[PDB]
């Protein structure tokens, strides 16, 4: 969908710092 | 649309892809469906005249406005590229509603059952083929860019193949668009697993370059067995791109989309192209897939470019052959038009033995 940059970064930050060594 | 019988035998007047409006008489039978969806339905038929075997796309039609994929296929006229033999209007299930019928050459296999039939044997699909694959694809890329019109949905179930003589046709155009620059565009464009980077962060102003993306994504699909990117959302595709390709630094996500340049996202260390791969995967390969997937849109290499490059230098070999022992398709009949965007590659993707 259309998401906000906010919401879609809050997101990716939050998957990227779960996959991170 | 008319009925008579001679077996059932489907009469119209249908006009032809190209050239003016001339409508002719066309007589089908033997029809049949090989593809519903949401889009409507596809039939094969065989011409009476002909006895070729053709496709017919139907959908629905809203006649105050003008259909933006048959107005792209009828400019369209390549190799690699399925034709719009004729279209019509008819009715159809829905009452008091008027549908459009694209009738196209059939193509029995797609790159996606192909290279499914490979994952099934647990094999992967030999080097030549994906060249042969790639190649052709490029081609029609090359082909619709010059005209402005990025597809825009390019995937493995999009190339449709003639498994006898090897040749590949884009199809499926109904997501394809004029780009110009200054008019944005909608960014829910692209099915999964092939959506350029950008295009997941919203961005409205991309380029054709996004369909170049979408051809790594496939060629790194034929080397691997399954797709390198997979994941529901925008966010999960995005890991797994960020997983090879490292986190994107700020300028290659300003080049994508500015309004993401202050978040600071944690910093993930690339995974090597060669660790990504088989270790039988040619270097070549391997080089070309790194140059088509980048971050910076205009970093990726042009479709033209991607022709030339050494990955296809098997395919300009005089003494090329398929395994099936026939020759290769036509791969060096290039036009002006074709090579609009870089007329000097000609030194490269016509050998001179191709000039004889
Ligand atoms: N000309 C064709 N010949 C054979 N099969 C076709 C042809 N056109 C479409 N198909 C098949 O029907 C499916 C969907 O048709 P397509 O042209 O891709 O439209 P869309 O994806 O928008 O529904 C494709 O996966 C393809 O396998
Ligand atoms: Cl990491
Ligand atoms: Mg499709
Ligand atoms: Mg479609």
């Amino acid at each position: 969908i259309l998401v906000e940059p906010q919401k879609f970064a809050e997101e990716l930050i939050h998957r990227l710092e779960a996959v991170q060594r | 649309m008319k009925v008579s019988r001679d077996s059932k035998v489907t009469t119209v007047v249908a006009t032809p892809g190209q050239g003016p409006d001339r409508p002719q008489e066309v007589s089908y039978t033997d029809t049949k469906v090989i593809g519903n969806g949401s889009f409507g339905v596809v039939y094969q038929a065989k011409l009476c005249d002909s006895g070729e075997l053709v496709a017919i796309k139907k959908v629905l039609q809203d006649k105050r406005f003008k259909n933006r994929e048959l107005q792209i296929m009828r400019k369209l006229d390549h190799c690699n590229i399925v034709r719009l033999r004729y279209f019509f209007y008819s009715s159809g299930e829905k009452k008091d509603e008027v549908y459009l019928n694209l009738v196209l050459d059939y193509v029995p296999e797609t790159v996606y059952r192909v290279a499914r039939h490979y994952s099934r044997a647990k094999q992967t699909l030999p080097v030549i083929y994906v060249k042969l694959y790639m190649y052709q694809l490029f081609r029609s890329l090359a082909y619709i860019h010059s005209f402005g019109i990025c597809h825009r949905d390019i995937k493995p179930q999009n190339l449709l193949l003639d498994p006898d003589t090897a040749v590949l046709k884009l199809c499926d155009f109904g997501s394809a668009k004029q780009l110009v620059r200054g008019e944005p565009n909608v960014s829910y464009i692209c099915s999964r697993y092939y959506r350029a980077p950008e295009l997941i962060f919203g961005a409205t102003d991309y380029t054709s370059s996004i369909d170049v993306w979408s051809a790594g994504c496939v060629l790194a699909e034929l080397l691997l067995g399954q797709p390198i990117f997979p994941g529901d959302s925008g966010v999960d595709q995005l890991v797994e791109i960020i997983k090879v390709l490292g986190t994107p630094t700020r300028e290659q996500i300003r080049e994508m989309n500015p309004n993401y340049t202050e978040f600071k996202f944690p910093q993930i260390k690339a995974h090597p192209w060669t660790k990504v791969f088989r270790p039988r995967t040619p270097p070549e390969a391997i080089a070309l897939c790194s140059r088509l997937l980048e971050y910076t849109p205009t970093a990726r290499l042009t479709p033209l470019e991607a022709c030339a490059h050494s990955f296809f230098d098997e395919l300009r070999d005089p003494n090329v052959k398929l395994p099936n022992g026939r020759d290769t398709p036509a791969l060096f009949n290039f036009t002006t038009q074709e090579l609009s965007s870089n007329p000097p590659l000609a030194t490269i993707l016509i050998p001179p033995h191709a000039r004889h």
